[PDB]
RNA sequence: GACGGGGCAUUGUAAGUGGCAGAGUGACGAUCCACUGAGAUCCAGCCCCGUCGCAUUCGU
RNA sequence: CAAGGUGAACAGCCUCUGGCCAAUGGAACAAUGUAGGCAAGGGAAGUCGGCAAAACGGAUCCGUAACUUCGGGAAAAGGAUUGGCUCUGAGGACCGAC
RNA sequence: AGGAGGGCGCGGCGGCCGCUGCAAAACCCGGGGCGCGAGCCCGGGCGGAGCGGCCGUCGGUGCAGAUCUUGGUGGUAGUAGCAAAUAUUCAAAUGAGAACUUUGAAGGCCGAAGAGGAGAAAGGUUCCAUGUGAACGGCACUUGCACAUGGGUAAGCCGAUC
């Protein structure tokens, strides 16, 4: 017979299975559409959670309640330090779909990045790239790149640049193994994807080359883990009554007699967290450069010398110290958390899209307690 | 005594036996087939190691309800083994007896090989427990049977 | 080799969220533990008066912070732990210290 | 080397319970050898077995409580 | 790495010494005040840096 | 047979004499359990049903309805107080205890 | 469903004809055949003392079932499980072997209508000493309410008895 009442279904069967990521590293799954008019640049970057702070700023929105008036908003800290490119990689068409080209390499790469290629570095010989670097030094090995990256400019249609973090900047990462991903180049003739990518061999791109305050972007990460968990938190479900025999934290009925079976669509215990998730419109609301009045926690309204660190530190991060990126709103994963940011998809011709952020106060309390200071000179002349 | 395999090179071998020996059948069955033609030398450092948990014994046969370690993942990839302490001790010994049948006919404890182990069941032996409801239910032990010749060649 | 060392070991964060009829128990284990990494020696024997003293209140409320002197002898190497004398003004600026 | 005959003979020599003898750990082989009352009263007379005192009961703060 | 130092945080002013403070009683005496936002704890999954250490396999 | 303290008390809780640590051990803290807790705002909307839980609770003072077989109801209901310290008064025997 | 005929096989008895320590019966075999078939014949092995065929006659004479009887054996499965009664730790000794035995120290519990000290029923040697092959003490044990060898219960007044 018929349900006697109607509600909706718990969870989304649009995220299934929910079962722990491949990767550690999010993965863009689709980079925007190349323009060709558009200039050449990269459309994405790599960056790493920090924390995460309030900030307060004066709305301007026509026809709100909050027109000209001041409101407090939750921001997460990525700290983006620049990227080093040692590679490009292109793709032709075919009735398959993509498919890699070719691949070229810079003759300079870092431990950091080569530590990616190794299970036990420390007990290896490290060969990794020592031959091919050879070609650089000869006359014929410079004839080989050179016509790998004349192939590029005639057959690709698609064209990457193979780019790694600087993850030894962060030393509360504890971490010497870098970063790798291939971002594609959005501007241009082939020919000027291959040049552009091609002069950035060791060269460090900064997040400002890619993204631009009070711009919309997508974040890609893996959230965090939360191992076996029952249907009552993994899906959502509601408890059974008190009186239940053997328990009331399941599911009543997991299905009728017929299908003679238990269907997909029932919710289940298993794995809950750490899943692959992409997250779109999130606000940039600033962009820390190191070695800039930009980097600090001061605004036009607050003329407080402080950091944009937290007293104390950012509370299992640790201080940052490169360039970094506020973004309104909560980010997947917990900190320290690699995270993905790619260019929208879409166009952002709205009014939340084109805002204009003017920030008139930044946190910087200790995140470790109920703190009452916003600096450690504050702290000390309070106590004498 | 016969054995179930003849050494085929009977003054180059040694063997050792043992009949009735209270345990358990299943997890010494495991234990005999992970050194199957394993040297000598080898052969006792795996079963140390087994008694100090350094070295997992593969679950193959037998082994349905059995944990995963990792210590096992080469030669079997699926983490399925265990250290049966018992099991290795008991052919330990037997090792060691075997070891000193070959010294009195003179052949190198070095170049010695196992060629042949052998794990049977012996006759069960009965106790009891007690069960709901004053009812009375079985309670047996699986002794072996274990066979062993090491071989020069 | 023959050497003697004191030093002082956070019992505190080493038993956090410990279960409380097992807190002094862990203790000693923790105690064997530090002392087996430090010296290398896998046999390590606790002094009775070492025992005492972490057992002094009880199972429950093991001291968070105690100076301890290891001795490692030959047997074959083995290191012996026992109480250290604890200077004035507690162990603040305390480090590990060598023994004669 | 069980002791657990002369502790028992000990506790009824002594005229206590067996929480209250005290063998000396140092002298066990010595104390091993005696399998009769007489040899534990020679060991009592020589000192290697000994009565321990009572645990510690004091009423200082019932007199104090009832001054008050 | 182990201690230690600093930052950050929680609780709420330690022990001790001193006081012509203290209902009163015949030296006692709750409590109060000063040293003293003190003392204690703080990664165990917080942040930053003077003393001491440091076997089994695989050939496309 | 049957001790000390608290207390009205052979209540509960702690201790002395005496007796015991015998209940397979080790590692780790997933789901679901079992036993035991807390939870903002609301307060039975939950459920056949307040099931379960929570609230009440000792002592002292005040005060206590209908109805009644005049004995009860009644600890009805409803209020207030309670620590520590320094004292003060009263109540005795031939110096003492509450 | 049912009836009948002709055959195959098992065990005796009366007869006849044989075999076998130069290896009978039984059992085993990817050995070779005969018969539509029930079955039969031979080969190789094991085994070590009896067996067969033909005629007649006789019978406790042929199994896949009966939640069939008795015995043995699987999968389940090295799985379910060993979670009440707050609790152990250190050093030493003994021993082939110690988380579990003994000593000392420490931390705890029973809390005197007890986890203390003694009796009536009931049990019958469990009591004590020494020793230890296995079994048993649902993990273990050097250890015992197990096992083996010895020892131990005294009345005119306590009871029965009246
Ligand atoms: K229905
Ligand atoms: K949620
Ligand atoms: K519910
Ligand atoms: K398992
Ligand atoms: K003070
Ligand atoms: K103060
Ligand atoms: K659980
Ligand atoms: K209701
Ligand atoms: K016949
Ligand atoms: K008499
Ligand atoms: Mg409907
Ligand atoms: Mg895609
Ligand atoms: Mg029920
Ligand atoms: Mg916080
Ligand atoms: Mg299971
Ligand atoms: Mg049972
Ligand atoms: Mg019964
Ligand atoms: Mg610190
Ligand atoms: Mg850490
Ligand atoms: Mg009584
Ligand atoms: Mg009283
Ligand atoms: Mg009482
Ligand atoms: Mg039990
Ligand atoms: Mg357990
Ligand atoms: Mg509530
Ligand atoms: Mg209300
Ligand atoms: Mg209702
Ligand atoms: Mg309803
Ligand atoms: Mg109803
Ligand atoms: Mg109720
Ligand atoms: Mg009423
Ligand atoms: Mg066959
Ligand atoms: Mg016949
Ligand atoms: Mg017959
Ligand atoms: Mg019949
Ligand atoms: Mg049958
Ligand atoms: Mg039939
Ligand atoms: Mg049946
Ligand atoms: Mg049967
Ligand atoms: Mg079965
Ligand atoms: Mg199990
Ligand atoms: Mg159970
Ligand atoms: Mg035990
Ligand atoms: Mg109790
Ligand atoms: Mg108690
Ligand atoms: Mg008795
Ligand atoms: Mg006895
Ligand atoms: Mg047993
Ligand atoms: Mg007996
Ligand atoms: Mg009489």
């Amino acid at each position: 017979s018929h349900r006697k009442f109607e509600h909706p279904r718990h969870g989304s069967l649009g995220f299934l299975p929910r079962k722990r990521c491949s990767r550690h590293r999010g993965k863009v799954k689709s980079f925007p559409k190349d323009d060709q008019q558009k200039p050449c640049h990269l459309t994405a970057f790599l960056g790493y959670k920090a924390g995460m702070t309030h900030i307060v700023r004066e709305v301007e929105k026509p026809g709100s309640k909050l027109h000209k008036k001041e409101t407090c908003e939750a921001v997460t800290i990525i700290e983006t330090p620049p990227l080093v490119i040692v590679g490009l990689v292109a793709y032709v068409k075919t009735p398959r779909g993509l498919r890699t080209l070719n691949s070229v390499w810079a003759q300079h790469l870092s431990e950091d990045v080569r530590r990616r290629f190794y299970k036990n570095w420390c007990k290896s010989k490290k060969k990794a790239f020592t031959k091919y670097a050879l070609k650089y030094d000869s006359d014929a090995g410079k004839k080989e790149i050179q016509l790998q990256l004349e192939k590029m400019k005639k057959y690709a249609t698609i064209v990457r640049v193979i780019a790694h973090t600087q993850i030894r900047k962060m030393k509360g990462l504890k971490q010497k193994k870098a970063h790798l991903m291939e971002i594609q180049v959005n501007g241009g003739t082939i020919a000027d994807k291959v040049d552009y990518g091609y002069k950035f061999f060791e060269k460090e791109v900064p997040v400002e080359a890619v993204f631009q305050k009070d711009e919309m972007v997508d974040i890609i990460g893996v959230t965090k883990g939360k191992g076996y968990e029952g249907v009552v938190t993994r899906w959502g479900v509601t408890r059974l009554p008190r009186k239940t025999h053997r328990g009331l934290r399941k599911v009543a009925c997991i299905g009728a007699w017929h299908p003679a079976r238990v269907s997909y669509t029932v919710a289940r215990a298993g794995q809950n967290g750490y899943h692959h998730r992409t997250e779109m419109n999130k606000k940039i609301y600033k962009m820390g450069k190191s070695g800039q009045e930009s980097h600090e926690a001061c605004t036009e309204f607050d003329r407080t010398e402080k950091d944009i660190t937290p007293m104390g530190g950012f509370p299992h991060y640790g201080v940052v110290k490169g360039d970094y990126l506020m973004i309104k709103g909560c980010c997947v994963g917990p900190k320290k958390r690699v995270v993905t940011l790619r260019q929208s998809l879409l166009k952002q011709t709205s009014r939340l899209a084109l805002e204009e952020i003017k920030l008139k106060f930044i946190d910087t309390s200790s995140k470790f307690g109920h703190g009452r200071f916003q600096t450690t000179d504050e702290k000390q002349k309070f106590y004498g | 005594v016969k054995y179930s395999t003849d050494p085929a090179n009977p003054t180059k071998s040694a063997k050792a036996m043992g009949r009735d020996l209270r345990v358990h059948f299943k997890n010494t069955r495991e234990t005999a087939f992970a050194l199957r033609k394993m040297s000598l030398n080898k052969a006792k450092r795996y079963l140390e190691d087994v008694l100090a948990h350094k070295q997992a014994i593969p679950f193959r046969r037998y082994c349905r309800g059995v944990g995963r370690t990792a210590q096992v993942k080469n030669r079997q990839p699926n983490g399925q083994g265990r250290w049966p302490a018992k099991s290795a001790k008991f052919v330990l010994d037997l090792l060691k007896n075997a070891e000193s049948n070959a010294e009195v006919k003179g052949l190198d404890v070095d170049a010695l090989y196992i060629s042949h182990i052998q794990v049977n069941q012996a006759q069960k032996q009965r106790r009891r427990t007690y069960r709901a409801h004053g009812r009375i239910n079985p309670y047996m032990s699986n002794p072996c049977h274990i066979e062993l010749i090491l071989s020069e060649k | 080799e023959v050497v003697t060392r004191e030093y002082t070991v956070n019992l505190h964060k080493r038993l956090h969220g410990c279960t409380f009829k097992k807190k002094a128990p862990n203790a000693i284990k923790e105690i064997r533990k530090f002392a087996q990494k430090a010296m290398g020696t896998n046999d390590v024997r606790i002094d009775v008066k070492l025992n005492k003293h972490i057992w002094s209140s009880g199972i429950r409320s093991v001291p968070r912070r105690v100076r301890v002197r290891i001795a490692r002898k030959r047997n074959e190497l083995y290191s012996l732990v026992t109480v250290a004398e604890v200077p004035q003004e507690g162990l603040k600026g305390l480090g590990t210290k060598v023994v004669e | 080397v069980s002791l657990k005959l002369q502790k028992r003979l000990a506790s009824s020599v002594l005229k206590c319970g067996k929480g209250k003898v005290w063998l000396d750990p140092n002298e066990v082989n010595e104390i091993s050898m005696a399998n009769s009352r007489q040899n534990i009263r020679k060991l009592v007379k020589d000192g290697f077995i000994i009565r321990k005192p009572q645990k510690i009961h004091s009423r200082s703060r019932a007199r104090r409580a009832h001054e008050a």
